[PDB]
């Protein structure tokens, strides 16, 4: 059990794989209730189901770490925490749909 | 370096405050800061250089411590070759 | 072009031609473009300017000692490439980047001719000739300019 | 168009009376904290004048953006962020009268 | 033959035409007459006999250039062609209203401004303007008014064309009117003779004489007339008095004083070697009612309409006002009666 | 011949960049054993 | 590639705690800093002795501008403007006309020295070696006007430090 | 009708009494060279500059005299003149008509075209 | 010149006490210095 | 230093170090101020031949950016750049 | 070889694409277009809109985890009817790789405060109205800084001139520093440099 | 707003020192705008310089020659040890230590003539252009530059003496301005306002951009995210410096200042004077300038005081459209409000000093 993270005010975890298990279950239930064709949903859908895969397969916590290449576990669990909100307010936002308006003429020429 | 009928000294330039001028007050008990040497009257000095050859080059003197290297036509013999940037002076023979 | 120079011998030099008092001519600087000649025959109409001799030694000028006087002489300087045909007038008076372009109209003429009035620090420098197609082509009187 | 604030003229207007009563009420604060040295009226006066230059605005966003900038200078002025040449630069006192009249133009220089 | 075409939108850069010499721009009325000046971008000769750090509030007055000064001798004439040599006008305010040991008052306003119109008429100068109090009479008690009467006489004579202004008691935050009754609290009450009561004085604010003179300068139709510079209003010394010291939120304490013992109390104080607070002269002066010339062109003629009092005086005696009353406004002290 | 500002052939002497705080001072028991027995020389 | 500052946990042996106890209450880091500031006040001090000792400076130090001549006499300058072109704040002033032997020479030469950054430029872009800044330094003044340099003025100066001037330009005029 | 004249914070003298110039610079005759030929430019109005009394310097109390704007068409800089509300003068672009220029003609037969001297 | 003093010290000047007409026992400046020994004041060159 | 050697010793012990040897005062280790005249090198490119500056043209080698997507007319997830490996704890001085 | 020239890295190029594509593909309602720059830099173009659900996108791990704004800025070109081109530069420290996200204002349209995602926008976004015109909505605290208490216009904004419509000095009659309209003893000397020959041919804009 | 002297509320007003430094680069060439990154931070002007040159150079497509990246890098360790050495000592001054101040500052003064040797310029030389360095080192400087070196150590370490372990000064700064590093992250915080907090992060080595991969060096790495830890960082930072510094000066290589192209950098003074193409080139180069092809770039560097950016678009003519400058102070002095919350005034003084804010980049 690491005595620190290193980084100030993140704490060691004591319970990482089941924090990491749950928070992407939770993932991948937000995703469920967006829309199959969208792609937010097929690549974090993959991107999850890996890092779940791979949480589940290893019960070491640094080759854990190792295989994630995310960092220290607790800045894994801190990054999940940050997709799941991007999931949710993703569903709000709803980018998966069609261009709100073409650019004017010449918005982005340069040199003018 | 002559002097003015107002008694200013006349700047190489030329310049010269009139007395009709009002802003020859600022020297009224301060001085006119000009330089005695005149670079018309010290080029003129020089001798002219006699050289064999039809053209010529001046670099100024001292290489690269000098002014571009020009080459100078000295065909005409009424008017001697005069470098652009050193002022210096050449002239055929006879 | 290049950067860099690779011509390690001496450089000609050119005696200077007077063709009056309007264009200093330094002749070492010209490059035998030869539109100075093209130009006084087709529209001067003065076939006065030339090449003499061949080779290396070709030069442009008046064999002989005349004078290029003509309505449209000044127009030279500013057809020559190079600087050397310039107006004797504006030698060493300014720079081009200092120079504020100002289009105007002459009126020394009732041609109408359109003109731009190059002033530097609110004083008039030189008049340079602009493109009217149909008013005057590219050229200028020697009075306008 | 999407509006700043207002979605017509009425509802900037009222923004507008709004900003009117907070400089109307702050002025005799003003004077007596800078220790100005014009009256309360002279600095109404000035409020209104400068209101009044602005009046000829028709459209509601330029009106919610000026009444923004008016929020901000008077949060300028209730704080003491701006100093006693800052409130009185709204009076060019130092500033001598410009003629308006053509003759007095033409004497005086070549502008227009 | 030193004429200059006026160039730019008058401002601190512009050339506004006028050059200048401001004899006794070290003081009160010099500063603004300078700073009115180089506003314009107008070129001021200073002429200074005081030490160089005196003279460095004006420095900053003009633009680069524009503000030249020269040291010069009241005494020595050709200090006064030096300064004035190379300029189109000449404004002349030099006045001590204490008399010093070295220089009387026949000397400050007889004397000097007689060498200096002399020497402008010389040099070829087009324009002088010359400062004589309103109430300058030759028959007066004070010494100082008697003087500027005969300096009058003398300008005039000296220079035809001259334009002498006579100004009245010139309130303004240097002013030595305003603060002088104010600094009265000092000595306990406010002593007056006559309780100020017979007494009627008409001040003008300070920025309104030196606009006045840079106007003058600028009116062709100033040269050879005497302008009258005096306030909007006329008021009472005793109300006036308690007027300063209202707006100064400082106790009022009249007493009658006679005229021999307020004459005594100024032979005392002329005793000090340094600047005098007070002299008989100025007991004589402050008593002495503004004299009334309608026959003289004043401020309007000008061009400028003449700020009351009311509205200045918070700006010279607010600095008096104790920290209870620093921050009152100007409005919370009602206007003194007007003797009008 | 090129002469430009080079190192020295070989290259320079070895540059120290580390902490050399030294460790100074008697031992903390020894410290307080001087100041006791001043003390009770003082007293007596 | 990464080290820890900090991230050191003292000894709990009893021999450590009464020497962190001792340093505590007897001051001992407080007196080795005494001791330091002791050292230095026994060190020589570095204080020259100005103006009488001058701080070293380099051939290559960008002081007060001036204008150098040729050996003739004859001022260098050509009327070129490029070293105006190049001033990053537009503080040369340049005019030129025909001279009456005909040369290219200025009229009106002007260095702001108000608002100068003495950049260096212009040392560099002038092609003649004509505008130099030379080694002097200590031309402060008691007036802003005084500042603002004229042809005459940046002429006198060359005059006065040509001397210093060429040998720096000797110096350095290889490494250019 | 769109109008930032009062939020740019411009004095209104400059905003009314300027004329501001749309045009596509000419090309300087001294040069052959058309690239500065290719944008639209604006200029304001010209105003005094006179000379500074210490130095001869050039003074000017204009603080748009150096202001000159690119714009890509014409209809862009018409824009943003009228946004800004200054009175606006759009001189229409010129460009070089086509002209038919044969080497042979300096040769001809019995035309006037022949040159003297190559 | 005491090369034994540290760099910086090891070249002074002392100032004469009357230059151009002015009297400068005590009022000293630095450009006093001429221009030849300025160089080797300041040490741009090690040679006199 | 000019220092006695009482007055060394004093500020070596004060100090804790040997002053001595490393004197912030400069003396005649510096270098000296006139130095024998440099010949600078030469670049790259001062050659008399195969020089041509179209092949070493920079700046006409630039080209406007490539455009991958544009609006106006399974597949791995991609991150954009491979992940950053740890750093690792200096061998020299791992904890100061 | 080519000692002059640039190197250039391919590699880096074609994952800079790739991600440029993956967020393309992620968020079609807002990208308009994304390009990568031979120096090896990513633009992603997007609509006003979507500001802030781009950059919590961004921010957030879909792959990316840019959790540091580099910078924001405005670019004003006058031409176009959105004069204000409002720039994002973002650090992913997890990658090791920055990408730029661009929209457009113009002076009258709002753009939604970013203090949200980032909390680094505070300042910038000040910076941004008090020198551009640009207002952004929600933000916290929206004053000026970088500005004189009682500057009127909006600097930085290519109509402004360089010097600026007021000056400050300080008189002696009010014995206050006072403004006053600009007037320059030595006007700045417009130098037109641009040469008339076209240096750059794979730039060339079409004739049209 | 402080109740006693404990701060509930620190606003902080900035512009006092805006020049409007950006909006005047837009009417200067790239050559003409060097010089003002010499004074967007006074203190660390060559990395700017090198910043700005790193900008035009990506711009331009051209590659500087490997002795002026070395010179570069050499000076820039010089500029790193010169603004730590303020940094610290200006610190400890404001926390009444004093004395550091005039030690440092003699060395200070050492490395001032280093960079008046190189450049003629004590402070805001010039030195570092696009495409390369001006002029070449002056002989001798190297040597003198190792002199400085081999002894600069034992002046970090009396430094360190002096306030390392002192009792008052872990006291006044042991937890204060203690910032969490998701908050310094969010912040925008960089250099050590991000290394104290624990974030391994330096561009010089995570993308390094002239020879930093050709040298190495360790990040110094802080654990409790203090101004405690930030000053030994920055300590621990200038021993590491010197660790560059020798390695560039054992390894400098030789030839070219400049890159051998006289389109983007000007020809040498003899060849421009016996050279037409040469003197084409200077004329235009010093008059016109280099055209930069159409662009925009943010090009960063880890300067001392933290990452230090410019993002510089390029409409093809010989002076920039636009240039923004990210100056490191910006964010955190946005972030003193945050650091600040539950401290006093000293506390305030001391987190000021932290953050190592140049108020010239700033405000630019
Ligand atoms: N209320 C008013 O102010 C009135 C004004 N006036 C006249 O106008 C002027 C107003 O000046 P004021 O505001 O009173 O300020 P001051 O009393 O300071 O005016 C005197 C000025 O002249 C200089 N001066 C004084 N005595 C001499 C001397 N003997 N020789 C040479 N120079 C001298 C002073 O400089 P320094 O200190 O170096 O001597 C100062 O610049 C005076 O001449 C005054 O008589 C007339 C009527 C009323
Ligand atoms: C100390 C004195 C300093 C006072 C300074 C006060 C200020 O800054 S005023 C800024 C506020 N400006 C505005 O609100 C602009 C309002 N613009 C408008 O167009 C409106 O007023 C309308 C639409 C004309 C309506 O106004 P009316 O009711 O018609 O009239
Ligand atoms: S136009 Fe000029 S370059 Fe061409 S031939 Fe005539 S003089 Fe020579
Ligand atoms: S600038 Fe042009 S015309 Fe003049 S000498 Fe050089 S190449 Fe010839
Ligand atoms: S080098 Fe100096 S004197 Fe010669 S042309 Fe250039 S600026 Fe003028
Ligand atoms: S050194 Fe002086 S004259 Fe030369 S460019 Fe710099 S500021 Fe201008």
């Amino acid at each position: 059990l690491k005595k620190t993270t290193g980084l100030v005010g993140l704490a060691v975890c004591e319970t990482p794989h089941e924090r990491l298990k749950i928070l992407y279950t939770k993932i991948l239930d937000v995703l469920g209730q967006i829309p199959k064709n969208a792609a937010y949903r097929k690549y974090t859908e993959q991107i999850t189901n890996e890092k779940l895969g791979m949480v589940k397969a290893e019960p070491d916590v640094k080759k854990l770490e190792e295989q994630l290449q995310g960092g220290q576990i607790e800045e894994v669990i801190l990054q999940a925490e940050n997709e799941l909100s991007l999931a949710r307010k993703m569903l709000r936002w709803k980018p998966w749909e069609p261009l709100v308006e073409e650019p004017p003429a010449n918005q982005w020429k340069w040199p003018i | 370096v002559r002097t003015s009928p107002t008694g200013e000294k006349v700047t190489h330039t030329g310049q010269a405050y009139d007395d009709g001028d009002y802003r020859r007050v600022r020297f009224s008990d301060r001085q006119k800061e000009v330089n005695e040497n005149f670079a018309i009257d010290l080029i003129a000095e020089q001798p002219v250089s006699e050289v064999g050859s039809r053209v010529i080059s001046c670099d100024g003197g001292g290489g690269a411590l000098g002014h571009p290297r020009v080459y100078i036509n000295l065909d005409k013999e009424t008017k001697t070759g005069t470098c652009g940037y050193c002022g210096l002076q050449f002239r055929q023979p006879h | 072009g290049s950067d860099r120079s690779r011509f390690l011998e001496g450089k000609r030099a050119v005696e200077d031609k007077n063709i009056g008092p309007l264009v200093k001519t330094i002749m070492t600087r010209c490059i035998q473009c030869t539109r100075c000649i093209r130009f006084a025959s087709e529209i001067a109409g003065v076939d006065d300017l030339g090449t003499t001799g061949r080779g290396n030694d070709m030069q442009v000028g008046t064999y002989i000692e005349k004078m290029f006087m003509s309505e449209l002489s000044g127009n030279i300087i500013d057809i020559c490439p190079v600087g050397a045909l310039t107006s004797k007038p504006y030698a060493f008076t300014a720079r081009p980047w200092e120079t504020r372009k100002t289009e105007s109209i002459d009126v020394m003429d009732a041609v109408g001719s359109n003109i731009v009035v190059s002033t530097r620090t609110g004083e008039v420098m030189r008049i340079l000739p602009r493109m009217h197609e149909d008013i005057n082509e590219e050229w200028i009187s020697d009075k306008t300019r | 168009v999407k509006p700043i604030f207002s979605r017509d003229m009425n509802e900037a207007k009222r923004r507008v009376r709004e900003l009117y009563r907070a400089w109307y009420r702050e002025v005799p604060n003003t004077v007596h904290l800078f220790q100005l040295d014009i009256s309360v009226k002279q600095g109404r006066d000035k409020v209104r004048e400068m209101f009044m230059k602005n009046a000829h605005v028709t459209d509601p966003r330029v009106v919610d953006l000026l009444v923004i900038k008016g929020k901000m200078e008077l949060e300028e002025t209730i704080n003491v962020w701006k100093q006693r040449t800052h409130i009185m630069r709204f009076f060019h006192e130092t500033e001598a009268p410009r003629p308006t009249d053509f003759l007095s133009k033409f004497y005086v220089g070549h502008d227009p | 033959h030193h004429a200059l075409i006026p160039h730019g939108k008058g401002g601190r850069s512009s050339v506004s035409g006028i050059v200048a010499t401001v004899f006794g721009a070290t003081g009160f009325l010099g500063r603004y007459v300078v700073n009115h000046l180089g506003r314009m971008g107008s070129q001021v000769i200073v002429p200074y006999r005081c030490e160089p750090y005196d003279t460095m509030h004006l420095r900053p007055m003009g633009d680069l250039g524009q503000i030249i000064f020269m040291e010069w001798n009241g005494k020595d004439k050709d200090s006064i062609r030096k300064v004035v040599e190379h300029s189109n006008v000449v404004i002349n305010l030099v006045g001590r209203e204490w008399e010093t040991k070295n220089f009387d008052f026949e000397d400050v306003f007889v004397k000097i401004p007689h060498a200096i119109a002399q020497v402008s008429k010389e040099a070829g100068v087009e324009k002088l303007i010359h400062i004589s109090h309103l109430n300058a009479d030759i028959k007066s008690p004070s010494r100082y008014l008697r003087s500027k009467a005969v300096g009058e006489k003398e300008v005039r004579a000296a220079f035809p064309e001259a334009t002498i202004i006579k100004p009245s008691d010139i309130f303004g935050r240097e002013d030595r009117f305003l603060n002088y009754f104010a600094s009265m609290r000092w000595f306990g009450g406010v002593p007056l003779i006559s309780l100020g009561k017979e007494t009627v004085k008409q001040p003008v604010y300070i920025v309104d004489v030196s606009k006045g003179i840079i106007n003058a300068i600028k009116d062709p139709d100033a040269k050879g007339k005497t302008f009258a510079f005096v306030g909007p209003n006329r008021y009472l010394l005793f109300d006036l008095v308690q007027y300063i010291f209202a707006v100064a939120y400082r106790p009022f304490l009249p007493y009658p004083l006679p005229h021999f013992a307020y004459r005594w109390v100024g032979r005392l104080f002329e005793v000090s070697p340094f600047e005098p607070w007070t002299t008989r002269d100025k007991v004589e002066r402050v008593h002495m009612s503004d004299m009334t010339l309608p026959h003289l062109p004043g401020l309007e003629d000008l061009g400028i309409q003449a700020t009351p009092l009311e509205l200045k005086a918070i700006e010279v005696l607010r600095r008096h006002r104790t920290y209870r009353w620093l921050t009152s406004e100007m409005e919370d002290v009602k206007p003194a009666k007007t003797v009008n | 011949k090129v002469k430009q500002d080079m190192p020295p052939p070989g290259g320079y002497g070895p540059i120290d960049y580390k902490r050399n705080l030294p460790r100074r001072g008697l031992s903390g028991y020894s410290m307080f054993a001087v100041g006791i027995g001043t003390l009770l020389f003082g007293y007596w | 590639t990464y080290k820890f500052v900090n991230m050191r946990e003292p000894s709990m042996d009893m021999k450590s705690v009464t020497d962190r106890a001792a340093q505590t209450l007897l001051w001992t880091e407080l007196v080795r800093g005494l001791g330091m500031t002791l050292s230095y006040l026994f060190r020589e001090p570095a204080t020259i002795n100005y103006p009488f000792e001058k701080g070293p400076l380099s051939p290559r130090f960008r002081g007060e501008h001036a204008l150098r001549r040729y050996p003739s006499g004859e001022e260098r300058c050509i009327a070129c403007k490029l070293c105006e072109a190049v001033c990053p704040a537009q503080a040369i002033t340049i005019e030129a006309e025909p001279r009456a032997d005909g040369s290219r020479r200025t009229t009106r030469y002007d260095i702001d020295m108000t608002k100068c950054i003495y950049c260096g430029f212009c040392q560099e872009a002038c092609p003649v070696d004509a505008i130099v800044e030379g080694p002097n330094f200590e031309f402060s003044t008691e007036t802003h006007e005084e500042l603002l340099y004229n042809k005459e003025k940046l002429l006198n100066n060359g005059d006065k430090w040509e001397a210093e001037i060429a040998a720096n330009i000797q110096a350095d005029y290889l490494y250019r | 009708k769109l109008d930032i004249t009062t939020l740019t914070g411009v004095p209104e003298e400059h905003i009314k009494t300027r004329k501001v110039r749309i045009f596509v610079p000419a090309r300087n005759n001294m040069q052959s060279g058309v690239n500065n030929t290719k944008k639209w430019k604006m200029e304001f109005d010209t105003r005094e500059r006179w000379e500074n009394p210490l130095m001869g310097w050039s003074s000017t109390a204009d603080p748009l005299s150096n202001l000159v704007l690119t714009f890509s068409t014409k209809e862009d800089a018409v824009a943003f003149a009228e946004k800004n509300g200054w009175s606006f003068d759009v001189e229409e672009r010129k460009v070089p008509k086509p002209k038919s220029k044969s080497y042979g003609a300096n040769f001809s037969w019995n035309k006037r075209t022949r040159v003297s001297t190559k | 010149e005491d090369n034994k003093q540290f760099f910086g010290r090891h070249r002074w000047v002392i100032y004469t006490t009357e230059m151009n007409g002015r009297d400068t026992f005590w009022d000293v400046d630095g450009s006093m210095v001429p221009p030849e020994w300025h160089r080797w004041l300041h040490c741009m060159t090690d040679d006199p | 230093a000019s220092a006695t050697r009482v007055i060394q010793l004093l500020r070596n012990w004060a100090s804790g170090r040997d002053l001595q040897a490393k004197l912030q005062l400069r003396y005649q280790e510096i270098s000296k101020r006139t130095q024998p005249p440099p010949k600078l090198p030469v670049g790259p490119s001062h050659k008399l031949s195969n020089n041509y500056y179209c092949t070493r043209d920079g700046r006409r080698e630039a080209m406007p950016p490539s455009i991958v997507m544009s609006s106006q007319k399974e597949k791995k997830a991609v991150t954009p750049a491979p992940p950053i490996k740890r750093w690792e704890l200096s061998k020299d001085q791992p904890y100061l | 070889t080519r000692p002059t020239i640039r190197p250039r890295n391919d590699v880096v190029h074609k994952q800079l694409s790739a991600f440029g594509q993956y967020v393309a593909e992620i968020l079609p309602k807002y990208v308009q277009q994304v390009q990568v720059s031979c120096f090896n830099e990513l633009e992603i173009f997007i609509h006003p809109d979507g500001v802030i659900p781009v950059l919590t996108f961004l921010r957030d791990h879909t792959n990316a985890q840019f959790k540091s704004l580099a910078d924001l800025t405005a670019v004003d070109v006058p031409t176009r009817q959105n004069r204000f081109e409002i720039v994002y530069n973002l650090l992913s420290l997890r990658f090791n790789s920055r990408i730029r996200v661009k929209t457009y204002t113009d002076e009258l349209t709002p753009i939604e405060s970013s203090v949200t995602v980032y909390k680094a926008a505070n300042w910038y976004e000040r910076e941004i109205w008090d020198m551009f015109g640009v207002f952004f909505a929600n933000h916290p605290d929206l004053r000026r800084i970088l500005t004189d208490y009682g500057f009127e216009g909006h600097p930085f904004r290519k109509d402004f001139p360089l010097s600026g419509y007021v000056e400050l000095r300080y008189d002696d009659e009010v014995k206050r520093v006072v403004a006053e309209p600009v007037e320059l003893a030595q006007e700045f000397r417009k130098f037109d440099l641009n040469s008339p020959w076209e240096a750059f041919p794979a730039y060339r804009q079409p004739p049209e | 707003e402080l109740s006693g002297e404990m701060v509930r509320k620190c606003d902080p007003h900035i512009g006092l020192l805006h020049r409007g430094t950006e909006k005047l680069i837009e009417y200067k060439t790239y050559l003409q705008a060097l010089p003002y990154f010499d004074r967007l931070d006074y203190v660390s002007m060559m990395c700017n310089e090198q910043a700005y040159s790193l900008a035009v150079e990506k711009l331009l497509n051209i590659q500087p020659p490997p002795r002026a990246q070395w010179i570069r890098v050499l000076f820039g360790e010089i500029t790193r040890l010169l603004n730590h050495i303020m940094a610290v000592t200006t610190h400890a001054l404001d926390i009444g230590a004093m004395t550091p101040f005039f030690w440092m500052f003699e060395e200070r003064e050492k490395m001032f003539e280093f960079y008046e040797r190189v450049s003629g310029a004590r402070m805001h030389a010039a030195y570092i252009r696009p495409g390369g360095v001006h002029q070449d080192l002056p002989l001798g400087l190297l040597d003198d530059i190792y002199e400085f070196s081999k002894n600069f150590s034992f002046r970090i370490d009396e430094l360190e003496e002096m306030l390392t372990n002192n009792r008052i000064w872990r006291n006044r700064t042991v937890d204060i301005g203690v910032v969490t590093a998701e908050d310094a992250l969010n912040y925008g915080f960089s250099g050590v306002m991000l290394r104290g907090s624990g974030i391994q992060w330096d561009l010089r080595k995570t993308q390094p951009y002239d020879v930093y991969d050709q040298v190495e060096f360790d990040v110094p790495i802080g654990s409790r995210g203090d101004c405690y830890d930030r000053y030994l960082c920055r300590v621990e930072e200038m021993r590491q410096s010197l660790r560059i510094i020798s390695q560039c000066l054992n390894k400098m290589p030789p030839g070219e200042i400049k890159v051998d192209d006289a389109k983007v950098s000007p020809p040498k003074r003899a060849e421009m004077k016996t050279s037409m193409e040469s003197l084409i080139h200077h004329f235009k180069l010093y008059t016109e300038g280099y055209q930069v092809p159409p662009g925009a770039t943010y090009t960063a560097i880890e300067a001392p005081k933290g990452e230090f950016g410019v993002y510089l678009v390029s409409d093809g003519s010989s002076r920039p459209y636009r240039c923004k400058i990210k100056a490191p102070g910006f964010a955190h002095l946005a972030g003193l409000d945050k650091m600040s919350k539950g401290h006093m005034l000293a506390d305030v003084v001391a987190i000021i000093g932290t953050q190592d804010i140049v108020f010239g980049e700033v405000d630019r």
